[PDB]
């Protein structure tokens, strides 16, 4: 017997700059949406669009693939959520694509000790990134940061690694297992979740 | 030397738009916050009008002489909104301190990536007809009106659209030096 209270659209992210996913939630109090739909225009046309991808975001979300997506560019965007006795719009939301940049973890942290001749030994650190970012041509530069600890130590120690995808590690303490983890940012935007994190034993011999 | 050339250029590019973020940001917390703003902002850029790749693929289909020559045009753009902006805001008495500072810091950058674009250029393209077209900005009496709220939203899209400009000329930037030093294998 109620009208869908008011959704809210809540974030958006672009996980390459070349495809972007929005998400929003149905207000509390109002009755049970049975269908949302969530529209658009984009600064500089009158042309009103539907969200072109309703499932590959999941629940309650709209998927913006290649061909609908670009940089520098406001998109100007409603959802409405609507049942037989009525409907609700959601606050337009302005999202510019360039600001929203938010990669996915680095992939394969691997790790190993090294301890070379009479030149300090170290841990070697090596990583790559995500898949579906494009680094090659320069569209897209991310930057990486390495922590690590070991187990009830209070403190991780952080190192920035710039655009590198190995490091070194210099005096850790010997015989002491840490927990390694990486994680990356473009140039201009949001840092992703740390990868899951890899182990290692550093040999009492160091 | 190119490589010294576009790694110095694209550390200039990625920090003027560094400070031009944290100029807009400061901006918005503090004088704008309180209304619509942001949708007075739509579609009001002076560099609107010039035909820029929006996406991987159209930056790709741009010819390289045509692209550089492109950000140039952007950057020598902002060489006169941005002495306005560092002009008005000094000549304020309660002038935002954080704000002037990187208007300040920006105009001055901005020139020092010129001169390497302008190096670049002639670098790798030593040809090219010297013949200036770029569009000119021309809001210099709304920064200067008495009434605050259109003061402040001529403001404001000037910041909105130096943060997005410079984002545009590094990341244009970025996709040049792998380009033209990697063969894209960056
Ligand atoms: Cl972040
Ligand atoms: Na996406
Ligand atoms: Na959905
Ligand atoms: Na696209």
């Amino acid at each position: 017997m109620l009208p869908p209270g008011k959704p809210e659209i809540f974030k958006c992210r672009s996980p390459n700059k070349e495809t972007f996913t929005c998400w929003w939630r149905p207000g509390t109090d109002g009755g049970l949406p049975t269908n949302y739909s969530l529209t658009y225009h984009r600064e500089g046309e009158t042309l009103m669009h539907e969200c072109p991808d309703y499932i590959t975001g999941g629940p309650n979300s709209c998927h913006f693939g290649k061909q609908y997506t670009s940089m520098w560019r406001t998109y100007i965007m409603m959802v409405n959520a609507t049942n037989q006795m009525g409907s609700s719009f959601s606050d337009e939301l302005y999202v510019d694509v360039t600001y929203i940049v938010q990669p996915d973890p680095p992939l394969e942290l691997a790790v190993e000790v090294k301890q070379p001749e009479d030149r300090k030994p170290y841990l070697w650190i090596k990583w790559s990134p995500p898949t579906l970012i494009d680094l090659k041509t320069g569209w897209f530069t991310l930057l990486y940061e390495i922590r690590l600890k070991p187990e009830k130590a209070a403190e991780w120690e952080i190192h920035f690694a710039g655009q590198q995808t190995e490091f070194k590690i210099l005096s850790l303490h010997p015989g002491q297992k840490y927990l390694v983890q990486v994680r990356c940012k473009p140039d201009h935007g949001y840092w992703s979740a740390w990868s899951p994190a890899t182990f290692i034993q550093i040999p009492s011999d160091f | 030397m190119l490589r010294d050339l576009f790694d110095r250029a694209v550390v200039l590019s990625a920090y003027i738009h560094n400070l031009s973020s944290e100029m807009f940001s400061e901006f918005d917390k503090r004088y704008t916050h309180g209304r619509g703003f942001i949708t007075k902002a739509i579609n009001s850029c002076h560099t609107s009008s010039l035909a820029t790749p929006e996406d991987k693929e159209q930056a790709q289909q741009m010819n390289q002489k045509d692209f550089l020559s492109l950000i140039v045009s952007i950057l020598r753009s902002w060489n006169e909104p941005l002495y306005h902006l560092v002009t008005e805001v000094r000549g304020m008495q309660e002038a935002p301190e954080a704000i002037l500072s990187k208007a300040v810091e920006i105009e001055e950058q901005t020139k020092r990536l010129l001169e390497r674009m302008e190096l670049i250029v002639s670098q790798v393209h030593p040809e090219t007809k010297e013949n200036e077209i770029y569009p000119v900005w021309s809001g210099l009496p709304s920064l200067q009106m008495a009434d605050e709220e259109s003061r402040l939203s001529a403001y404001y899209n000037l910041l909105h659209c130096l943060r997005r400009d410079s984002h545009k000329i590094d990341n244009y930037l970025k996709l040049l030096k792998c380009r033209i030093i990697h063969n894209n294998n960056c």
